[PDB]
DNA sequence: GGTAAGC
RNA sequence: CCCCC
DNA sequence: GCTTACCTGGTG
């Protein structure tokens, strides 16, 4: 067999505005998510 | 200027002394203690501390308020405060420093840890250079690690002397961030070495000792690199930023420092106090960051001081560092007052010379003019008009400084000027200015030109000014810089005027000719066909402004009066202009109208166009810019330009489809054509897929099979191609074009009209991109010309979209590279400028750089200046000896070799004359010397060579002066003639001095000169060819000598910038990729950028490493000689021959277990081992190919194991070519060792390194036995890596030959002087292949340059930068603050000798201009009342 | 005649450039150049949605 | 067969009448062309003499 | 001159300056197989005299630093046995002038 | 027209042949500065005031901005502001200073915060001039070069004159065909 | 180009679920010696299996999605020299009608 | 024969600046790469709001 | 992200 | 950025 | 023989 072809367009993907606001939306929620568990840390209720 | 009168003396910087400040001079030269972190606010009021951003060290409010000197803003330099710091801290600049000097010293007495007493130290101690020395020392002493009380006596070695006692032990020191670890010596002892125990021990190194180190007693001691009292830099390196009142931003150096102070007090704070001293060493170490931090922020101990922004904090080094740092983007270059830009627009009616500049600008820019008796009422008249009238002023300055503003004093409408006073007007028609094009990579790309003030937005310039800028006008925007000394203008205009630049040096022909409108306009205005009648005729005279006045006669009388175009634009040549010319077809009569006859500025024949009219060498401007000055030369483009361009006006041009459209019975032709080759391929093809298609020597079937198919399909287009540009009449406006030169070649006509082709994508046809096809489109595995990217079509029949994909995949090709190359092709034009700025051409004709030091003994060698230079034919190296002797051989005392009475009045009594044979005897005995050693300086015979004064000319002028009659004897003698030409030779004068190395120096210069001169007035030449008379002949003898003269270098010329950019623009229009030798492997070449990389980077590891081995003289011929020596030169492993290699369980050693080997055995066995059989099968096509045996093979097996293995091999001619291997706990395994060691690196025959070897059979001229010089083929070996060393001791190849494309080995072998001749031939070599011309000069030039300093001197930040010219000159270039810090710690002095250092001083260069002094004689200045 | 696909912030109309990337979950072998003691190399870039 | 393998490469180029020599004036010229400059302006063209062997360049 | 085959020692290399105002040159036999001065692109070196040395850097007003550089190591200052702060004339054929000389100060 | 420049027809610049029209919108926000310290829009007087622009504040209303119509030039105070910072300081908007035209639309409005926001629009007609660049569809750009008037150029016997003049210069290397074809 | 898009990026579980009921054997009961012939199937880079009659199982597939019930947007190909068959659920490839 | 598929319109292969240009198939490959990146340095009308 | 001259 | 040979 | 430290076109 000959080496793969690193250019093929087949072998390629393009992100457009979904991928990339889920790739935001998922760091920002995991921010949120462990923010939220520093005022249950806090909690005396 | 920096204003207000000083009564301080004002001189110019001669010398800056590097050094490093004292703590002691930082007290000495502060105003202010500094001690609050604290900038401002007086508790609350807005005003400046005590502490900080100063009481004192400066200003702001724009309030003079500057501490006693009391100064204000724009006079005020700061002044420099300190701090002092609670503990001492490491430079950052010198930490390196300051780990190798405590290498170097006795860390605990500060004795230097070796001396006088150690052989290796006094070869180091007695370097001169400070910087190798120190660098010596330290390979020396850095493994020294003991304090010797005592070491061996100079003369007895079993006794000892007491050196300088302590005798105690050092440690091995490692940097641990900006810290300072040792290692002592169970475990050793690990502890961080204070700031306080180093500065103290370097404290304590002796003066001798430091001195011995790169170190000076004065400027820079050691002790110095430890920061203890830290300089305050004054508020201007740092200002504060005021956003009006009560806000005000602080530079970062202002917080850096201010965190320096809270850090220090911090430190200081707990020192006095209760030190729990584990919080000391974190308050010190942060000192010591923020010191660090401040001075540089990119230390490689990644923590990198941010802001509380996330912005990391601008180092100081960070200002200075390179493009946009202070050295390179504020002194090198500088954003401008007097400047202006725009749109650049063509124009027809503006001189050569003129630049046309709207009213806007003109009223703008503004020329400084003193009042003086001659412009008192202009000026006057200017001030009255003020600044918005066109020809106005905008200030004037007074005898008391201050500027009165005329658009608003009150006294604008009054003012009487005074003798003295400025006026600044405006700038007006005629006013010298510099006209320039980024990017400036000539000396053509700026040129002076003189101001018309004219309507509308654009910078309007004459059209034949386009090409030296390399403008044209789809937007392009040019830069307008106005001088203002009435000393500037005058180096503009007599140094920079656009005429003045006509002939480049660069290339040595003019670069400057008629274009476009004009150059299509005057083949068409030219041409036989083309008669004017009366009214035109006048209105054409008329446009010439240098007419006179006189009605040239019609070339036809008869009842309609009939000028023709020849006739009529003979009116724009000046008078006394002849040149000859002879195209294809040209005889006297030319009948094509070809070539060109002009006499006394009157055009006798053929067409003019690009080659009449162009800027080629021995052109109609050439001529005229050498033939009557740069100025009677510009007026010709203007005259040219103004005729040609009304006639055209008048006649019209155009162009449409119609020309594209190439005839009916033509266009199946070239269908016919296309499907011809077509047929071609496919046969190829049928050939090649059937296994019957030959190899080739440039390998592969494959490879074999494209070549084939590609030239077939390229003879393809270029027939169509011829088909159609034939068809098409002589009125085809693309021909017509094409024709004139003015636009367009036949590849054009070919591709819009025919055919345009095959596509190529990295130099061969399309790839399949996809599995086995080029597109879904296609079937898998076709070759055929539509799948590899075959255009069929003309782009006038439109392209399939297959077609229209591939011509995109290959278009896509080109805008790749360019975009690439971009940077890589900037960066070498830099470096070539950098290491050749300082070079100039000194008084005493010799080539010198900044140091003073000698690069080329005489400019060029020969002395002259490129732009005087033309390639001129050297007669009497080539031919026969018959025709030569023909030629040239005068014989008196023979009646049939006498000269003729014909020729001259003397001939009848000349014949038989001893007394004068002795003389013509000297004559031909010269000529034949001379043709004996062109033949020894150019090898291939090659006669045509670019020298000073057009000789042709000036024998062709005196004949059209003095009406030469070649039909009536001439009154020259033979003594006229020979003693003539001998005392002129004597007047050629490169050199003046009154000794013999000076007048051998000179002698030589003008040798190659003198061959041609000898050569073209040889007393036969002169009678019998040239027909002159004694009145002629003295006249050419009389010119030869002023020309010569005007051709040699002017002292002042700045060489090494110009050698810079006339290889540095060429390198700009080379290509990084090229493949032209794709689509065959095993022919590997780099060339272009990347070659021109490898050779200005003197770069070790180069791609094409290659030997070209010469065959010994009387075998050259002999192909199978080249076979046997191809043998013995090319590498040959025993893995080379080898088919297979077998491990057998074979224990019977008398009787094999292979039925094979059977008659093996029987042999070597006829006249306690190992039961394991190593058994390796050999080619007998590999072992024949390099004339191999299976007995030297073996002997070579047997030596390479001696007693270990037991080897047995078949003989010759046996079928099978076997050898047998045996070894002498386990066994088996140390087998398959065996046989790896084996394959990998056992030497059969040949030289390691070269890897491959070819036979080439190279054309070669030579002289034979009847003189003349013949192409006399020969065998050469073509080598694929290098080992010159052993390949030149090879027996049967010429040693005398052979070469390298790798100058660094050739440099290593045969010495420096042999490395610069084959770093030229490479040079030159990658410029040429571009198809490019380079002038010699510059090129010999950088090679020299290169060369000097006794090897190979690479154009990079390690070659050149690193050598011994001034610290600031180097810092211009890369290492710009490393330079600056080492140029302090080793003291350096620069004596401002280089261009660069004048440039950061602002001060006149001593370049061009400024390479003398100006001084008023008073003895003369009374002589002249 | 507006197209879409964009969007406003901060009152500025933005574009989301598409971003090129080499896929995932493949298979790729590349030989490696002959400085490297490492002939060749099969490598998976591996992420999961 | 290992005599005509140890011959190099040769490498033919396909010549055409239309350009003509500057030095030895011969008609047998090997272009081919390259887009140097911007895409504004046209490709380059750089022939080669396959009889004296000289190279040159166009617009 | 010491003519070896493969090489000397270094124990007796220590001896090659050991005895003054006499110098020791040690070539080897493979090195000296060709003679490099022979070669196509080697010019003409000739050894100058203290007195022409002199000369030289009067005529061109120069300090010895200025002047073009030799290594002592360089195939053809080992050929002419060149010491350090000679000089030699190199006549080379010039495409510009007929004949060029240059001067390297061995160094 | 050489070089790739052009000659156009000055009579078809004056009948509206490829004249535009340029707007430019210039923005500005009262600032708050935490408690009630917040920026004005006005017409500024040097009656404390004391840090204002060199322009005209005249074409100024008692708002502080222009109203849509006027003819604005140079470097004229098209947006009126103040800032408390104490007693008053300038912080009123100048046309650009390289710019002219007409006050085309004036919008007063609301940040989300809840502070005035003001945008302003001013419109100019740029009518084809000498330096002008001007392109077909082919990548055929070029300048304008010199513009001549209907008499002064060149016509068919139809009475038909060009309305651009290029030049037979730009075609046979370039090899534009599609151009002419167009065409 | 004018007609290209973008994948969006579908489930791959209907497809699993399919394409073992249609005769997908599993990669744990593989027996590469009992059938080394066998085409590899692969979805979204995972090897999920192999089949015995890899023709029909492309037919089947094809036309399931020209009918509708595979998404538009959902890439198979069938490799018959390397004996693999991918598919491709997968958001960001660039695809064109035709 | 073995045809899967055919073309919608080779013309749908370019983008919307090289659609804009007539006759790109009569074009020297570079002047419509050229054009394609013009275009945006053009002016008529982008919306009629 | 490429080359060389440091340890 | 957005433009250039 | 590996790691570091330098660099990377011009205007606006
Ligand atoms: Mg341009
Ligand atoms: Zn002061
Ligand atoms: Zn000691
Ligand atoms: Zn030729």
């Amino acid at each position: 067999k000959d080496q793969d072809d690193r250019d093929h367009f087949g072998k390629k993907r393009l992100d457009l505005a979904g991928p990339l606001l889920a790739q935001l939306f998922k760091t920002l929620f995991k921010k949120l998510t462990k923010d939220i568990f520093r005022y249950m840390q806090r909690t005396v209720e | 200027v920096g204003q207000q009168y000083s009564s301080a003396p004002l001189r110019t910087v001669k010398e800056v002394q590097f050094g490093l400040f004292s703590p002691e001079e930082v007290r000495a030269i502060s105003v202010a203690k500094i001690r609050f972190p604290e900038t401002m606010d007086e508790t609350q009021t807005r005003a400046k501390i005590g502490g900080l951003n100063d009481p004192r060290l400066g200003s702001i409010d724009r309030n003079l308020k500057c501490q006693t000197c009391q100064e204000g803003m724009n006079e005020c330099p700061g002044h420099f405060g300190h701090i002092d710091l609670a503990k001492p801290v490491f430079h950052v600049g010198f930490i390196a420093k300051i780990k190798k000097v405590c290498e170097c010293v006795c860390m605990h007495c500060g004795k230097l840890l070796l001396d006088e007493h150690n052989e290796l130290m006094r070869q180091a101690l007695a370097i001169k250079d400070s910087k190798k020395r120190f660098a010596a020392i330290w390979t020396l002493c850095k493994t020294k690690m003991v304090c010797e009380t005592d070491v061996p006596s100079e003369d007895d070695p079993t006794q000892l002397v007491s050196r300088g006692g302590c005798g105690n032990t050092q440690p091995t020191i490692r940097k641990d961030g900006l810290k300072l670890v040792g290692s002592w010596k169970d475990e050793p002892e690990l502890r961080v070495l204070s700031t306080e125990e180093i500065l103290n021990i370097f404290k304590h190194i002796s003066v001798k000792d430091f001195t011995s180190l790169g170190f000076n007693e004065v400027f820079s001691r050691p002790e110095w690199m430890i920061l203890t009292c830290l300089p305050v830099p004054p508020p201007p390196v740092r200002p504060s930023i005021s956003f009006n009142e009560s806000q005000r931003g602080e530079d970062d150096l202002t917080f850096k420092l201010a965190d320096i102070l809270k850090a220090n007090i911090s430190l200081e704070t707990l020192e006095h106090n209760g030190a729990p001293h584990h919080a000391i060493e974190e308050a010190e170490s942060l000192l010591q960051f923020h010191v660090a931090t401040y001075m540089d922020n990119d230390i490689a101990g990644q923590p990198q001081a941010l802001q509380k922004s996330g912005r990391p904090v601008k180092s100081i080094r960070a200002r200075l560092k390179g493009k946009e740092g202070r050295i390179r983007g504020n002194l090198m270059g500088k954003r401008v007052d007097f400047s202006a830009r725009t749109v650049i627009s063509g124009d027809p009616n503006l001189e050569l010379d003129q630049v046309g500049v709207p009213k806007s600008i003109a009223k703008t820019l503004t020329y400084p003019e003193v009042v003086t008796p001659y412009n008192i009422d202009r000026l006057t008249q200017l001030v009255r008009n003020g600044p918005n009238e066109h020809p106005g002023a905008k200030y004037v300055i007074r005898d008391s400084g201050d500027r009165i503003d005329l658009r608003y004093s009150k006294r604008a409408g009054d003012i009487q000027l005074q003798y003295g006073w400025k006026v600044e007007r405006h700038i007006m028609d005629n006013d010298p200015v510099l006209f320039n094009r980024q990017p400036s990579l000539h000396k053509m790309s700026m040129m002076a030109h003189r101001v018309k003030v004219i309507p509308y937005s654009t910078f309007r310039l004459n059209l034949s000014v386009t090409s030296p800028y390399n403008a044209d006008f789809d937007g392009d925007e040019m830069n307008l810089h106005v001088p203002q000394s009435e000393e500037t203008r005058a180096e503009l205009s007599q140094l920079c005027a656009v005429p003045l630049q006509i002939v480049s040096p660069q290339s040595n022909k003019p670069c400057m000719g008629i274009v476009q409108d004009t150059l299509c306009g005057i083949r068409k205005l030219t041409l036989r066909d083309t008669f004017i009648e009366l009214d035109q005729v006048l209105n054409m005279l008329y446009w010439v402004p240098d007419w006179d006045g006189v009605i040239p006669t019609p070339a036809i009388i008869k009842p309609k009066p009939l000028w023709s175009g020849k006739q009529i634009l003979s009116v724009a040549i000046p008078n006394g202009i002849h040149l000859q010319r002879f195209d294809e077809g040209t005889t006297l009569l030319s009948p094509k109208d070809n070539g060109m006859l002009i006499i006394d500025g009157q055009i006798i024949f053929g067409v003019v166009e690009k080659k009449t009219v162009g800027s080629s060498n021995g052109g109609l401007i050439h001529v005229v810019t050498r033939e009557k000055g740069p100025q009677v030369c510009a007026k010709l483009f203007g005259n040219i330009q103004k005729v040609v361009n009304f006639w055209l006006l008048h006649n019209g041009f155009s162009t449409g489809i119609g020309d594209t459209i190439a005839d009916g019975p033509t266009m199946r032709e070239i269908t016919e054509t296309i499907a011809e080759a077509k047929k071609k391929v496919l046969d190829v093809t049928k050939e090649a897929q059937a296994n019957l298609l030959t190899a080739k020597h440039g390998m592969t079937l494959r490879e074999s099979f494209e070549d084939n198919v590609v030239r077939f399909l390229n003879e393809a287009r270029d027939k169509a191609g011829r088909l159609a540009e034939v068809n098409l009449k002589d009125l085809n406006n693309v021909k017509q074009m094409v024709m004139a030169g003015s636009k367009g070649s036949f590849i054009n006509i070919a591709q819009m009209s025919a055919c345009v082709g095959q596509q190529s994508v990295e130099g061969k046809r399309i790839a399949f991109g996809f599995v086995d096809r080029t597109l879904p489109h296609f079937s898998k595995d076709d070759y055929s010309p539509e799948s590899k990217g075959f255009v069929e079509n003309s782009y006038l029949r439109g392209l399939t979209p297959q077609e229209f994909f591939f011509h995109a995949m290959g278009g896509r090709e080109g805008l790749i590279d360019t975009a690439v190359k971009t940077a890589e092709t900037g960066y070498i034009q830099r470096r070539l400028v950098k290491a050749l700025e300082d070079i100039m051409v000194h008084y005493d004709n010799t080539t010198r750089n900044s140091l003073g030091n000698v690069i080329q003994f005489i400019y060029g060698e020969d002395g002259m200046d490129a732009a005087h230079i033309e390639k001129q034919s050297l007669d009497t190296i080539g031919g026969s000896d018959a025709a030569f002797e023909k030629r040239y051989r005068v014989d008196l005392l023979n009646t049939d070799h006498t000269l003729d009475p014909s020729l001259l009045e003397s001939g009848s009594e000349i014949l038989g004359d001893l007394k004068l044979q002795v003389l013509l005897d000297e004559e031909y005995k010269q000529l034949v010397k001379d043709r004996k050693f062109l033949r020894e300086v150019f090898v291939d015979g090659e006669a045509n060579w670019p020298l000073p004064v057009n000789i042709r000319r000036i024998i062709q002028n005196a004949q059209q002066t003095f009406h030469i009659d070649h039909t009536k004897p001439s009154d020259l003698t033979i003594k006229d003639i020979v003693l003539g030409v001998k005392d002129l030779q004597e007047n050629l004068l490169v050199l003046r001095g009154k000794n013999e190395i000076i007048q051998n120096a000179q002698r030589d210069a003008v040798t190659l000169f003198c061959c041609l001169l000898r050569s073209r007035l040889a007393t036969r030449r002169v009678l019998q060819e040239y027909r002159l008379t004694k009145q002629a002949f003295d006249w050419v003898l009389s010119n030869i000598e002023a020309q010569f003269l005007r051709s040699v270098v002017h002292p002042g010329e700045m060489v090494g910038v110009l050698a810079a950019q006339s290889i540095g623009e060429p390198a700009t229009q080379m290509t990084l990729n090229t493949f032209h030798f794709a689509g065959v492997a095993s022919k590997k070449v780099t060339s272009g950028v990347p070659r021109l990389k490898e050779i200005l980077n003197v770069a070790k590891n180069m791609k094409t490493p290659s030997l070209t081995v010469y065959l010994e003289p009387g075998h050259a011929a002999d192909q199978e000689q080249a076979k046997l020596i191809r043998s013995a030169i090319e590498h040959t492993t025993l893995k080379s021959v080898t088919i297979a290699s077998e491990i057998y369980y074979d224990p019977d050693p008398r009787s094999t277990v292979i039925p094979e080997d059977e008659e093996i055995i029987q042999l070597h066995f006829s006249l306690q081992q190992s039961p394991w059989l190593l058994r390796l099968e050999l080619d007998r096509a590999a072992m024949n190919d390099k004339d191999l045996t299976m007995g030297q093979v073996g002997e070579r097996i047997k030596q390479t194991f001696k007693n270990d293995l037991f080897v047995i091999w078949s003989e010759d001619n046996d079928e099978k070519l076997i050898i047998r291997c045996r070894v002498v706990a386990e066994e088996d395994h140390m087998l398959k060792k065996i046989e790896n060691t084996m394959l990998e690196n056992i030497t059969l025959r040949g030289v390691e390194n070269i890897e491959r070897v070819v036979m080439m059979k190279y054309d070669r001229k030579v002289p034979s036995p009847t003189g003349e010089y013949v192409k006399e083929p020969e065998w050469v070996l073509e080598t694929d890596g290098v080992n010159l060393s052993e390949v030149m001791t090879v027996p049967g190849i010429d040693p005398t030959r052979i070469y390298t494309n790798s100058f660094i080995d050739i440099m290593e072998v045969l010495g420096i002087e042999a490395g610069r001749a084959a770093l030229y031939k490479e040079v030159y070599n990658v410029i040429a292949s571009d198809g490019s011309y380079v002038n010699y000069r510059h090129m010999a030039l950088l090679v020299d340059v290169m060369t000097t300093q006794g090897g190979l001197t690479s154009v990079t930040r390690h070659g050149f930068n690193r050598s011994n010219t001034g610290a600031l000159m180097r810092c211009s270039f890369e290492e710009t603050v490393e330079i600056l810090f080492e140029a302090g710690a080793s003291a350096e002095l620069d004596d401002c000798r280089g261009v660069s250092e004048n440039v950061i001083l602002g001060q006149m260069a001593p370049i061009g201009t400024g390479a003398f002094d100006v001084m008023i004689d008073e003895e003369s200045l009374v002589k002249y009342m | 005649f507006d197209m879409g696909g964009y969007f406003i912030i901060n009152g500025s109309e933005k574009v989301l450039i598409a971003q090129e990337r080499s896929a995932g979950n493949i298979v790729q072998v590349f030989k490696k150049a002959a400085p490297s003691p490492i002939s060749h190399v099969a490598e998976i870039r591996s992420a999961l949605e | 067969q290992n005599l005509y393998n140890a011959q190099g490469a040769t490498i033919e180029r396909s010549v055409t009448d239309r350009f003509t020599c500057g030095k030895c004036k011969e008609k047998k010229v090997s272009y081919y062309q390259l887009q140097t400059r911007s895409a504004a302006a046209p490709l380059t063209t750089f022939c080669t003499c396959e009889a004296c062997g000289n190279r040159w360049k166009f617009s | 001159i010491f003519v070896y085959q493969n090489n000397i020692t270094p124990s007796a290399m220590k001896l090659v300056p050991s005895i003054p105002p006499a110098t020791i040159e040690t070539f080897n036999e493979a090195a000296l197989v060709v003679n490099i001065t022979h070669h196509e692109l080697v010019p003409k070196h000739i050894r100058l005299s203290s007195d022409e040395k002199r000369e030289l850097l009067k005529r061109y007003r120069l300090k010895e630093s200025q002047l073009p550089r030799i290594q002592r190591a360089d195939p053809v200052a080992l050929y002419l046995g060149l010491k350090r702060g000679e000089v030699v004339k190199i006549i080379r054929k010039s495409e510009t002038s007929g004949r060029y000389a240059s001067y390297r100060i061995c160094m | 027209n050489q070089e790739d420049s052009m000659i156009m027809n000055q009579s078809s610049i004056d009948r509206g042949l490829f004249r535009s029209l340029f707007f430019r919108s210039y923005m500005d926000q009262e600032k708050k500065y935490g408690m009630s310290i917040t920026e004005t829009f006005e017409k500024p007087q040097r009656t404390n005031t004391l840090r204002m622009k060199h322009g005209t504040y005249d074409k100024l209303d008692d708002d502080g901005l222009i109203a849509p119509g006027v003819r604005v030039s140079g470097e004229d105070v098209i947006i009126g502001k103040t800032t408390p910072i104490s007693s008053k300081r300038d912080a009123s908007t100048p046309l650009r200073s390289t710019e002219n035209g007409i006050v085309d639309q004036v919008l007063v409005t609301t940040n989300q915060d809840g502070l005035k926001f003001v945008k302003v629009r001013v419109r100019t007609t740029k009518i084809p001039q000498i330096g002008d660049k001007f392109a077909s569809r082919h990548g055929q750009k070029g300048t304008i070069g010199i513009t001549y008037r209907r008499e002064d150029m060149p016509f068919t016997a139809e009475g038909i004159v060009p309305d651009l003049i290029i030049n037979p210069h730009a075609i046979p290397s370039r090899m534009t065909v599609a151009h002419l074809i167009e065409c | 180009s004018l007609m290209s898009c973008i994948s969006v990026g579908t489930d791959p579980m209907p497809i699993i679920t399919f394409l073992s009921e249609w005769g997908m054997e599993p990669l744990e009961d593989y027996v590469p010696h009992q059938s080394p012939d066998a085409t590899r199937v692969f979805v979204n880079g995972v090897w999920h299996g192999v089949h015995r009659n890899p023709a029909r199982l492309m037919e089947t597939l094809r036309t399931l999605r020209r009918k509708g019930d595979i998404n538009p947007e959902v890439s198979m190909i069938r490799d018959i020299r390397e004996k693999e068959l991918k598919i491709f659920t997968d958001a960001g490839r660039v695809y064109r009608p035709l | 024969t073995t045809f899967t598929h055919c073309e919608i319109h080779p013309s749908m292969i370019l983008g919307v600046a090289a659609s804009i240009i007539p006759f790109p198939d009569h074009n020297q490959s570079p002047r419509n790469t050229y054009q394609s990146a013009m275009g945006k340095q053009a002016m008529g009308v982008f919306l009629t709001n």
